[PDB]
Order: C-alpha cells, then sequence, then structure tokens
C-alpha cells in the first residue's frame, strides 16, 4: 500500500470503507476497499471471499475489473479500477437535459452484454440498480457490486434486491430466484434512462406489487400461469389495466417499447433472456450477426 | 483436453449452450490437480489424507453442510498442498478445517461460525489460528476459489438426465465418489471424468455419453482404476436418502452424508 495515496472517501458499505487512491508513480487511478480485519470476528467476510473469486473469474469489458487484493498488517484491500461515477448520479445529472437515446441504446446493448456473460457463467447478479452500474468517460459501462452474487448450478432460493427493482415473482412469494429477475431489473433502468425517474418506486412490498400493477396491469392465469397460486397473491387485490407503454415511455420509439415490453413480461418464463435481447431489433444498428454453422 | 467430447447440454432459454459448455470446460485449464503432491511432503503418507478428508465429511454431516462445501474443501487442500512443501502431519488438521471453514463461507447460506470450527477440534485448533491459516490458502490459492467440483459434475449430469428415483441414485453415485477422493491417486483423472466414471458404474457408457459428452475412450483407464472401489460399494448395498431436519426435502439429496469409508478403502485398494 506504499505506492496509493489516498485521495477522498467515495464509499462506504458493512464491510469497509472505498475511497478513491492514485498510484503515486504510475498515475493509475484506483478504487481501493479496505477490509478492518481486526473487526471481522468472521475472518475475511464471506462476501468479500465471494466477490473475489468470482470477479477473478468474470473477465469481462461490461464487468469492473478487480485489479489486486492486498494483505497488509491486518487490513485487507481490495483494488478496483476506478470509474468516475455510477449510472444514477449519471441519470441525475442529466435529468433536465435528458440522455441522448444513442446513449441510452449503447448502455443498456452494454449492460445486456455483461449481463449475458454472467448468466453465461450460471451467475445471478441479484443486485442490478442505478448505483450499481459504474460508467466512464469513455461511453462504457460496467456491472459492479457482485455481493449478492450466487452460482446458480443448483437452484437459488429467496430468504426473508432493492424494492424499487425487484422483479414481480420475488414480491408474490416465489422460493427461488431466476436469470429473469436480473432482466427485470434491467428493464426498469432501462425505462429510468428513458423517463429520468424510476419506473417503480414503490415504499413498501405492497406498494412496489400495487405500483407495477398499475402500470403492467393486474396479472392473471391468462398473462402468468400459475400466480393466483403463488404464496402472497391475494384475490383481494385491485384490477387495474395496462398503461399504453407510449404514455409510460414516450420517447421510445416501437422497437424500444416492444424490448421493453418484453424484459417486463409477467412471466419469469417467458421475460426475454439477455442473449435474446441483444438480438432485438432495438439493437440492430449497433449490432449484426455472425454466420452460424451447422 | 478430450477433444473427442461432445456437448451433452441441451438448448436453454437464460443462455448460449456453447458458451456455458466452453466456461465449464475452461475451469479444467485453470484448477489443476497433482496425484503426486504429496512427494512435496515426505513426511506425510497418503492415508493421512484419506484420514483427513473422512473426518472432514463426517465434520459436513454433523453441521448438515452441503456435498458442494466439502468437495470446495477437498479441492482448496488438494491445491493448497501441491503449491507447499515439507508439511508435517500435525499441520494437517488445520488446513483442512480452514479450508472446509473457507467452503462454508462461500457456499452456505448460514454458515457454521468460526468458533464452531474451533469447537470439532476438540482443543486442537484455535480461531486466532484458522484465521491465519484461512488467509495461507487463500493468497497461495491467489485467491482462485471457484472450481467445478468432482460433486457439482455430478449435478451437471443428472441434471442433463433430468432436462429409480433421481435422489436416491444421485447420493449412491456420490457415495462411490466420496470413496475415491479419498484415495489421492483419484487426482490422475480429471474430476469430470471422475464423476462421469462414478455415473456409469450405477448405469451404462450410453447414458454416461449423453450426459457428459465423454466417449467411452476417455473414461475407460478411470473406470478400470474405479474398479475396486464400485465393487466393495456394490457389495455391502448402497446407502438410502436420508431426511435432514431444517433442509427442504428437494435439496436432501445435496447433504453430506458419513460412512465407514476407511475400512472399504482398504478392501477397495486389497
Ligand atoms: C433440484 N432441482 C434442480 O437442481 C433443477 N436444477 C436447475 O434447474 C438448475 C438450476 N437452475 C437455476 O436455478 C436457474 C436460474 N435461472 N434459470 C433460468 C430460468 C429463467 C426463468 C424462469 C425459470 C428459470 C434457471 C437452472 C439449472 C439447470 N442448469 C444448467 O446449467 C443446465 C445446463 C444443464 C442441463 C446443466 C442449472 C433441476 C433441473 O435439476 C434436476 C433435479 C435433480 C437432479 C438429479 C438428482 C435430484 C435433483
Amino acid at each position: 500500500m506504499e505506492n496509493f495515496q489516498k485521495v477522498e472517501k467515495i464509499g462506504e458499505g458493512t464491510y469497509g470503507v472505498v475511497y478513491k487512491a492514485r498510484n503515486k508513480l504510475t498515475g493509475e487511478v484506483v478504487a481501493l476497499k479496505k477490509i478492518r480485519l481486526d473487526t471481522e470476528t468472521e475472518g475475511v467476510p464471506s462476501t468479500a471471499i465471494r466477490e473475489i473469486s468470482l470477479l477473478k473469474e468474470l473477465n469481462h469489458p461490461n464487468i469492473v475489473k478487480l485489479l489486486d487484493v492486498i494483505h497488509t498488517e491486518n487490513k485487507l484491500y481490495l483494488v478496483f479500477e476506478f470509474l468516475h461515477q455510477d449510472l444514477k448520479k449519471f441519470m441525475d445529472a442529466s435529468a433536465l437535459t435528458g440522455i441522448p437515446l444513442p446513449l441510452i441504446k449503447s448502455y443498456l446493448f452494454q449492460l445486456l452484454q455483461g449481463l449475458a456473460f454472467c448468466h453465461s457463467h450460471r451467475v445471478l447478479h441479484r443486485d442490478l440498480k442505478p448505483q450499481n452500474l459504474l460508467i466512464n468517460t469513455e461511453g462504457a459501462i460496467k456491472l459492479a457490486d457482485f455481493g449478492l452474487a450466487r452460482a446458480f448450478g443448483v437452484p437459488v432460493r429467496t430468504y426473508t434486491v432493492t424494492l424499487w427493482y425487484r422483479a414481480p415473482e420475488i414480491l408474490l412469494g416465489c422460493k427461488y430466484y431466476s436469470t429473469a429477475v436480473d432482466i427485470w431489473s434491467l428493464g426498469c433502468i432501462f425505462a429510468e434512462m428513458v423517463t429520468r425517474r424510476a419506473l417503480f418506486p414503490g415504499d413498501s412490498e405492497i406498494d412496489q406489487l400495487f405500483r407495477i400493477f398499475r402500470t403492467l396491469g393486474t396479472p392473471d392465469e391468462v398473462v402468468w400461469p400459475g400466480v393466483t397460486s403463488m404464496p402472497d397473491y391475494k384475490p383481494s387485490f385491485p384490477k387495474w389495466a395496462r398503461q399504453d407503454f407510449s404514455k409510460v415511455v414516450p420517447p421510445l420509439d416501437e422497437d424500444g417499447r416492444s424490448l421493453l415490453s418484453q424484459m417486463l413480461h409477467y412471466d419469469p418464463n417467458k421475460r426475454i433472456s439477455a442473449k435474446a435481447a441483444l438480438a432485438h431489433p432495438f439493437f440492430q444498428d449497433v449490432t449484426k450477426p455472425v454466420p452460424h454453422l451447422r | 483436453i478430450a477433444p473427442s467430447r461432445g456437448s451433452p447440454l441441451p438448448v436453454l432459454s437464460w443462455a448460449n449452450r456453447e458458451e456455458v459448455w466452453k466456461i465449464m470446460l475452461n475451469k479444467e485449464k485453470t484448477y489443476l490437480r497433482d496425484q503426486h503432491f504429496l512427494e512435496q511432503h515426505p513426511l506425510l503418507q497418503p492415508k493421512m489424507r484419506a484420514i483427513l478428508l473422512d473426518w472432514l465429511m463426517e465434520v459436513c454431516e454433523v453441521y448438515k453442510l452441503h456435498r458442494e462445501t466439502f468437495y470446495l474443501a477437498q479441492d482448496f487442500f488438494d491445491r493448497y498442498m501441491a503449491t507447499q512443501e515439507n508439511v508435517v502431519k500435525t499441520l494437517l488438521q488445520l488446513i483442512g478445517i480452514s479450508s472446509l471453514f473457507i467452503a462454508a463461507k462461500l457456499e452456505e447460506i448460514y454458515p457454521p461460525k468460526l468458533h464452531q470450527f474451533a469447537y470439532v477440534t476438540d482443543g486442537a485448533c484455535s480461531g486466532d489460528e484458522i484465521l491465519t491459516m484461512e488467509l495461507m490458502i487463500m493468497k497461495a490459492l491467489k485467491w482462485r476459489l471457484s472450481p467445478l467440483t468432482i460433486v457439482s459434475w455430478l449435478n451437471v449430469y443428472m441434471q442433463v438426465a433430468y432436462l429409480q428415483y433421481p435422489q436416491q441414485i444421485f447420493i449412491q453415485i456420490a457415495e462411490l465418489l466420496d470413496l475415491c477422493v479419498l484415495d489421492v491417486d483419484c487426482l490422475e483423472f480429471p474430476y469430470g471424468i471422475l464423476a462421469a466414471s462414478a455415473l456409469y458404474h450405477f448405469s451404462s457408457s450410453e447414458l454416461m455419453q449423453k450426459v457428459s459428452g465423454y466417449q467411452w475412450c476417455d473414461i475407460e483407464n478411470c473406470v478400470k482404476w474405479m474398479v475396486p472401489f464400485a465393487m466393495v460399494i456394490r457389495e455391502t448395498g448402497s446407502s438410502k436418502l436420508k431426511h435432514f431436519r431444517g433442509v427442504a426435502d428437494e435439496d436432501a439429496h445435496n447433504i453430506q452424508t458419513h460412512r465407514d469409508s476407511l475400512d472399504l478403502l482398504d478392501k477397495a485398494r486389497a
């Protein structure tokens, strides 16, 4: 840690403080997460061990890089690449002017590429919110904060994810998570980039559900087989009609509304996958397929 | 590596099966095995490792830890020892229990607490030593703690087959793998090969190939090496699936169990 100069505190979690630090020699700027081992009765925190090993496995342009792990004295330092700001700060800074649609398109495309890679690794992120998405000044965006990530070689169970980005199957009591919960979060973020306002800013589990219902319409067995049989489903739920996406996300064209609607499909079994979303015509301008063998 | 290996994964809605498969195949390139690593520790004997791993399995049963947790600890232990030299018998319990502590923190939702890992050592390992050792191991392993274990390969294979009662079949194959892993010579075979060969002994070459992609030629040597182990298991009748308080029935086959494997190990090696 001799060659690092702390520049400013940029964060703080249960397991440590995060600092923006500058390599005094090379001039590199990194994000230092300092874990005070003296205060950890269970040693290296399980979330830190899990996140370190995962990031060493997941190398991708749209996944924050873990540059180093340094054990000095009684401190463990996680050295991460530094990105000047998160997506929440960028959206707030752009609230008056709005984010140009080609930049919204590029960011969503990149987010889905990083997510598709995680899903290919059989890893669920489970905490995709604007604060966990980092941008640089070169047009890139990366998934970050893998503390809640879990491998799904076997089902990942729900245990008694920020409310605003929580999928309705979770709110209704599903016993397991799926890759669809990550797609749901990105769908919420896609709408938030377009409207400059969180799509479903609930203040309780039931308020969050009703907010979803008021926009996408109250689910039924036709649009989501099994809803009425879910643990927290109540036949007393009010009957709201789905709203036209032209009113929900006005700046979006037909292709954008189509993708968003598939990312927010109620049925987890039918919600678009990350790889399928990348193939959606909304991204034809930004990508073109490769010849297929067989 | 196994150029004759096909891809058995079915079509996947959530990802590109070719990419999922390639990622699984790449694990063997990062996570190495050295069946002769004990030659780096002249004062150790292979039976000491069988004794240590058998004791870890029993610890896992007592705390109802997952089979994945036990196999993570086995892989951490084996890879760590390959990076070290001249370890003596009196330090194996600490290395083993610390490997299990790391594995439980990775894999379990609510892992036992550190003082619990010190407790089962019956006053031979303190909590502070376990804390020191977990860091030694993790750094020597370069924080590469996500191998595809022997038992996770069994779940992959059984899931391809799915997509008598599968749960009982699973624990019976797992029990053969539990016996084989006690013999350091098992490390001659890729974890995926070991799992495919155990499944073959409870099924057929056709099913083995369909769920693992390996051709018969790929597993023949492992199968022949595994023969005495499968025979001693077969002569006893395989164990039965058990219920575990606090564990959902649909997850019961993933709980690590423990039987008198050291005696079986002797009869097999004979
Ligand atoms: C006890 N049940 C089990 O383990 C199940 N396993 C899975 O489904 C596992 C867990 N998984 C998830 O969690 C999960 C998370 N998102 N999505 C996608 C999604 C999206 C929207 C809605 C729903 C899902 C999946 C998918 C899963 C199948 N995987 C694969 O890699 C496939 C390639 C392969 C064949 C090996 C991992 C069954 C299949 O296994 C058989 C049980 C049995 C094995 C033999 C012995 C007894 C138990």
